């Protein structure tokens, strides 16, 4: 199995910026996709953020958007996320974690002449092993 | 697209066969015929875990107890002969459209 | 004394044979402007002085639909057809699938489901990026895929267009003979199908000959010098499409009341689509203009001859077209640019016996055109704004004699010949090059002089 | 005094017309064509002008040549050949004997009375 | 001698290279420079072939210098034959008679040619 | 005793007409390689003796500004371009966007951020396989489309370019008038593009010319014979350009600075591409060097003949061009099988009044568009190593500003976008004839009557 | 005797030159049925029977490897080729990876490792829908992408495109007639050299019918040694130069696919019609040729008796298998059928030679994609064709190459080579040149022009 | 009687059989196009031969016996000994190098200058 590495737990003003770690063994962060989810203590499941194993795509919640970056050292071998705009209510845990993904095309014109015009379709697989997670919590 | 999961919760006596469903506003069914479901089991204390994929076979290493069925975009999970170490939260996943999203979850619990 | 042969050179001689022609233009006026199919806008043009020879003492037999001047026309235009096309760019892309919804609002109660609005997920002209466009679509150019739709012609050869500042309206095209060649025509006021003509004469080149597309009924021909004229191969055998020709003029008239526009579409580099925009004001179904009186009195001509040949008392009938491919049931004509489809059932809707002042035609528009029999090529119509407006005069008719007809009672025909080789036949009917053979010998009194 | 004039006239009377005969002997698919007929008009003009010139009556209209022929072929006057029967009726009548005319003229005359004007020029 | 050297010459001294002038009066695959050269011996070829076949008509065929009958109309010209001949170049003299030549053509022809045919008919008569 | 008019064959007669001529080279020098472009494989070998008669006590009118031939030969330029190109690849699927950033290897800081690392996904040897290879492209053939960068031609006519083989260096055509026609020659060294020649003579092919590029000043070619002289179809009107011959040659160097590097890419079957490789050593601007003195002095007789038609003690003045599109805007040629683009504003800065070397920056473009034309185009392969071009300066395309007051204070700037002056500047000695050889005149012939 | 030289017009002359030859087929033939692709859209017929002239008194030199219409009618055959497949369909999208098993069903122990199902990622005629295509492939055509997904061989290369199956492949026997003011000659010697004049000479206008055979190593029904087996060359000591072989008498070859091919109809765009190997009915069994092996060695005893006149007449001869290389001259090939076939000929010449029951069978290979001549800027895929395919052939010649290193004239092996079919088209009109012939003529005799 | 007949004959025995090789002399596709080109080719060359007839005079006639004398170092036999055993091309092959001043001398010594003497002969 991979390790997965996560920063500590954090106390933080709220209102300001959060900066987090993460780090896999054997950098399989180019064989797997990137993921971040939150969850918070007697709530469901959300997904926040995700990004691709060949590190070519991301995507954010929607609600996370404008707060939140997606970054990676040179040759993911540890990615780091920025967290901007937390209040008291943000208190939660967050996790680090790889995945699986579907790469498939969707629409195509064959093109004679040259390349065929081509759309290609992420679609995800299953979410792999987690990290153990990082707790954040917000307070004066 | 919206994804909702029944019961809530339910109370379970031991060695009995039980069923769960999962249900969202779209067809889940691929041009290719294709259909995009998995099933989640969460431990109290510890990350969910895959049960059966794509709604036609069951994870690797899962016992032959859990079944699932449904198409489209009615789906259900069936377990038979419910034992304790199957109490738990279960997750019904989307994987057709963007953004992918999980069920509201259930809960089962032995009776008591 | 005994007689010798001496030669001469320079003798006129005609034979029967065949050699290509050549195009000759009306002084090439059309130069000021470009661009027409036919004319390939330049060709060597003509003076106008060829002076008609009267034949006199002189009888000359002819023969249609053996000789080969009007297939190798047919051939030509084919040949002029695409290669006015080929220049211009082809269609490939639109292959693709149709979401469709009818068109509401600010109809007739009578089009409804003739229009239909159909918009594409196409790419754009750089060959990354994702667009959409929208046009409209006449709803016999389109088959549903199983609500979707696609389009007709894409399980079969690939359709072309593009380059619409090209005119299709035809230009008086002649056809002088090579050296050594010359043409003959026949000068009687009637004349069969086939044989021998009393009076004949030559000349140079031929007259304006309009290569205009007509399916069902003879458009802008030379007016019958005396009476309607019936011709076939053989009028007994019921397999060969009935010739008539009309000695009066039968005008009509064609216009689009819709005000259309055009829409400039962006698929490939250097490659511009026009698409129907949306019209203009409420939908009104295009239609022609027939007077009334004058279609009887035509019919009842037509009748009269038709007495002749057949037993006085047979009952003349015609009818509803039989159906089949609408290149034959329906009439078409390209004028104004733009192709045509109606119905002229309501104009043979009648039976003649022994012994307000017009008809309208509810008429059709179709944007793909397989135009001949071909299966290999295709070709869509550039969209053209304002309302068209057509004027026409209509000359001949084209018809079938149906089986049966037991006893030699109740004849009846209908239309038929959808093979414009007959037009270009009705037109050419008066035409035949003959082979000239300048050497020859005779005899004379004549000995050659020793040395 | 058109082309063609003479067609109505008697071939007694055709031959006030030869010279005018004469006279007119003279990238696009049409293109094409315009230069497959003109040089198949080239063509046909040099054969007729090879035929002549084996002859020896090039660069005349007429030629009088001493060779008698069959009367089998058409056994008529020259009177109403010449002024009854048209030019085309009388090639009509005689169409099929030609080849055995253009080979009795060929040999039988020309190249005797060359080989006899070389016998000649010889003294 | 070379050719064109008649045109620095008066008539009298042009009549000596006619036969100099007439000596050059003829002479993938699918690149240009061949189309143009194949369209160019065509329009030659053909240019000659209307040359001699026009003389053969007049008559006066396969003779470089020919000595014809016709009359013609004085209004035409306006000088001597002797200063005609010596003071002036073909070239200037053509600019002279350069409007009276299809009408001396068709004289050329329907005067001279087809009525010397029907005299040597009327011979042929015999 | 009354004339005959009688008539004669072999008659010498002139007069206005046109055909299309005979191709000529010189013994057929270049098919010991394969192959220029212009010469192509085939034409007429020339005469070895191309014989040349002064005509004797002749004068002709001469009528440049109305020569067909001219036309003839810019089609057949146009014809011989076209036909080479066609049996080449399309460089369509290069429209796809290109990435570019801005990098420098010891380049200079009057060159910097002319040229741009550029890559694009592009093809493989299969449909199912992309690759990400980089390449180096000028400023010019490139644009914004709002960084990212697509080439500056795809909203036009389709970019074609192929068969390296090919030469463009050119080479002298002879033209041989056809059987029956004729070439006339002006032997007076003064002698205008018009009027009466006092001193004509005839040729049976006109003299070598190369098919020179060029659009501001003439290059190359013939020299005036005594003196410059300067010809225009009318000196009123502003709308024609000056046409200036030289008669002393001026040198030329030009040279691009540095070695190139090509590398060949592969977009599909027989679809190798060659572009621009990286560049070694420091990067220097292309330019052009000239002696000074030369060009002064040459100027100076400039105006000393071009005082002729004006009333003198007049005020002349040359200048920066006015602008517009760049063909005419600046002074092209390709020479090394390379196009140029030089700035020729800082060679006229100067007026004149009554009574040892110059330089000048140049600039390289990949995508030209030939002539006016817009429906073509071609991409120029890289040509390895230094370019090094010498040549002779033979003339100049001059055009006047209308305005001014008094008829004087004369100015004037270079155009003439048309080429049509680059083959008329040696074409205007040649004219064109038809040769009837029948003529007729009187004398006292009767045919011997029989 | 003052003599006076004088024209004459006329006169036959004899000079060698080059013009283009004129197609010519007996009375068009060939129009019965259609489509061929040699007899071509159209050629000019021809009178059957022209006028063969036998010339007395006259000998003249015949060359070949010096002609030039063997050369030009090479290019001819090649224009052909390409205009025929020039209006046929484009199959690049072909060449997608494709995941294959090996067949094993109905199928002979030394034919497995041959045939092979393959399915792939290609499109519909629609733009936007894709379809899962299978058929049968032979293990020649494809190779391997990785060390599994195979991909065929003629994708590093020029693109690929489809015979069309409306016309066929069979020979025609074409005749050749001169230009105007030219002709042809045959020599009509029986024993005639490569090199030297001919003792008795005839002419044509036209040449008899030439079937356009491609093959590698076997003359194959073409003409016979009128008397006896022939061998020609350039230069016997020159090992370099190929080895013509002409036999007396024929002996037929008899080449049949066994294996009931089927055939399916894919889709590819608008128009675009694609056909491949359906399932085959009945065991797999391989192509084999089968020729009696008593007249086989009867006709290398001539040919060796032959052979020993350019050599000592007590060495060794000995033939051998091919020295390798590719395999277009490493096998022998033939189109019988409209399809192509490759064939063993290592055990044909397994024999040697000294001083002073009745059929063999060949094992054969089958190839659909085939770089046609020598080009590889080209490529083309054969239709396959259903049933079971039969050629019956004589054998008309062989095509030799002789070993180097030889030493006292003696132990001489040969082997087949030299896949220049220039040789087979030498080999088949060698007898024959083109000459122009001049009328002109200017000759002294005692005329003196009549005074003017 | 068939083509080219003559060549095993003399040229005493070729004198028969001009006219029937005089008969055949000249009597979107890349074949198409070589037609062209033969066609062309052959009619050219035929002018040729016409063209240097008409200069020579001897147009029309299959033999043409002129006024020019010639020196005598270029053959060494006689007239008999000549046309009766010998063929057409041996005596073609003994000429083929003096065709050039035959050229020249049959063409200016003999045919421009009786064309003067016959403009003088009409002159009076
Ligand atoms: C648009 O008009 C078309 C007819 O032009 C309607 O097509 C009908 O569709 C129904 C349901 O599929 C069929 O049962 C009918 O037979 C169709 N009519 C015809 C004439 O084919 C279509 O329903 C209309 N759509 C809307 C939204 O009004
Ligand atoms: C052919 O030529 C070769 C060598 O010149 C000679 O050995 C052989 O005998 C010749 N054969 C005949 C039949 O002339
Ligand atoms: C064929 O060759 C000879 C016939 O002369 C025969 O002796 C020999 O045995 C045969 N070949 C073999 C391989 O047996
Ligand atoms: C060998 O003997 C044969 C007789 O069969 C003879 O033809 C040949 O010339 C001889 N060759 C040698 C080299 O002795």
């Amino acid at each position: 199995q991979v390790q997965l590495v996560q920063s500590g737990a954090e106390v933080k003003k709220p209102g300001s910026s959060v900066k987090v770690s993460c780090k896999a063994s054997g950098n399989s962060f180019s064989n797997h996709d990137v993921h971040w989810v939150r969850q918070a203590t007697g709530q469901g499941l959300e997904w926040m953020g995700w990004m691709s194993h060949e590190g070519d795509k991301t995507g954010l919640a929607q609600k996370f958007q404008g707060r939140v970056t997606i970054t990676r050292d040179s040759g993911a071998s540890t990615v780091y996320m920025e967290l901007r705009g937390l209040t008291a209510d943000d208190t939660a845990i967050y996790y680090c974690l790889t995945g699986s993904k579907h790469r498939l095309r969707d629409y195509f014109l064959y093109n004679e002449y040259g390349p065929n015009y081509e759309e290609w379709g992420d679609y995800l697989a299953t979410l792999d092993v987690w990290g153990h997670g990082t707790a954040v919590t917000v307070s004066s | 697209v919206v994804i909702t999961q029944s019961p809530l919760f339910l109370p379970v006596t031991p060695g009995e066969a039980a069923s769960l469903s999962c249900k969202c506003s779209h067809s889940l069914q691929h041009s290719t015929g294709a259909n995009y479901l998995a099933w989640y089991l969460q431990r109290p204390g510890q990350t969910p875990r895959l049960l059966i994929h794509l709604a036609t076979h069951r994870a690797s290493g899962v016992p032959d107890r859990f079944s699932g069925s449904g198409s489209g975009t009615d789906f259900t999970l069936k377990i038979s002969r419910v034992e304790s170490d199957d109490v738990g939260t279960y997750y019904c996943m989307q994987g057709l459209h963007s953004p992918w999203t999980f069920g509201q979850g259930t809960k089962v619990e032995i009776k008591r | 004394e005994n007689l010798w042969v001496t030669v001469y050179y320079g003798v006129p001689v005609w034979k029967d044979a065949e050699t290509t022609l050549f195009c000759a233009s009306d002084a090439k006026a059309y130069e000021t402007e470009k661009h027409n199919v036919w004319a390939t806008h330049a060709c060597v043009p003509t003076d106008p002085n060829p002076q008609e020879i009267h034949l006199e003492n002189v009888t000359e037999e002819f023969n249609m639909w053996k000789n080969n001047m009007v297939e190798q026309m047919h051939t030509d235009i084919i040949s002029l057809w695409d290669q006015s096309l080929k220049p211009c760019v082809k269609l490939t892309p639109l292959c693709v699938t149709l979401q469709c919804t009818n068109v509401t609002n600010n109809i007739t109660d009578d089009m409804r489901g003739e229009l239909k609005n159909c918009s594409f997920n196409m790419t754009t002209e750089l060959r990354d990026k994702k667009q959409k466009v929208y046009s409209l679509f006449y709803r016999l150019d389109v088959v549903q895929i199983n609500k979707e739709y696609r389009l007709i012609n894409c399980n079969t050869s690939a359709i072309t267009q593009a380059c619409p500042k090209v005119s299709f309206e035809p230009i008086p095209i002649h056809y002088c003979a090579p050296a050594g060649f010359a043409i003959l025509k026949c000068k009687d006021k009637k004349f069969n199908g086939t044989g021998p003509c009393p009076s004949v004469s030559t000349v140079q080149c031929t007259h304006g000959i309009k290569p205009v597309v007509s399916t069902q009924l003879l458009l802008n021909g030379s007016l019958a010098e005396e009476e309607v004229m019936i011709r076939s191969e053989n009028i007994t055998n019921n397999a060969k499409n009935i010739l008539v020709q009309f000695n009066t003029p039968v005008q009509i008239n064609c216009t689009r009341p819709n005000n259309n526009t055009r829409k400039s579409i962006r698929i490939g580099p250097g490659q511009a689509f026009y698409a129907t925009g949306d019209i203009i004001g409420d939908i009104r179904q295009a239609h022609c203009n027939v007077s009334k009186a004058t279609w009887n009195e035509t019919l009842g001509k037509v009748v009269k001859q038709l007495r002749k040949h057949f037993g006085n008392n047979t009952i003349i009938r015609f009818a509803n077209s039989s159906g089949g491919d609408l290149e034959v049931t329906t009439h078409s004509f390209n004028c104004g640019g733009e192709f045509f489809y109606c119905n002229t059932s309501g104009l043979f809707n009648s039976t003649w016996i022994s012994n307000n002042d017009s008809i309208t035609l509810p008429c059709r528009i179709k944007q793909i055109i397989n135009m001949w029999q071909r299966i290999g090529q295709a070709m869509y119509a550039p969209p053209i704004q304002g309302v068209i407006r057509c004027v026409s005069n209509i000359t001949g008719l084209i018809l079938t004699r149906d089986g049966g007809s037991t006893n030699s009672t109740t004849e009846t025909f209908r239309p038929g010949g959808g093979d414009m080789r007959d037009n270009w036949r009705s037109e050419l009917y008066k035409y035949k090059v003959v082979k000239i053979e300048p050497l020859g010998v005779a005899p004379t009194r004549c000995k050659r002089r020793v040395v | 005094l058109g082309f063609l004039g003479a067609a109505g006239s008697t071939m007694g009377a055709a031959s006030m017309t030869l010279t005018v005969q004469a006279r007119n002997l003279l990238l696009t698919v049409w293109g094409i064509k315009q230069l497959q007929a003109r040089v198949l008009a080239v063509e046909r003009y040099l054969r007729d002008q090879q035929l002549l010139g084996i002859w020896g009556c090039s660069g005349k209209l007429i030629c009088c040549t001493n060779v008698p022929w069959n009367s089998s072929w058409s056994n008529r006057n020259l009177s109403e050949i010449w002024d009854n029967m048209t030019w085309l009726q009388w090639d009509k009548e005689i169409s099929n004997y030609t080849q055995i005319i253009y080979g009795l003229l060929e040999e039988s005359q020309n190249q005797q009375e060359k080989n006899e004007q070389d016998l000649l020029a010889l003294d």
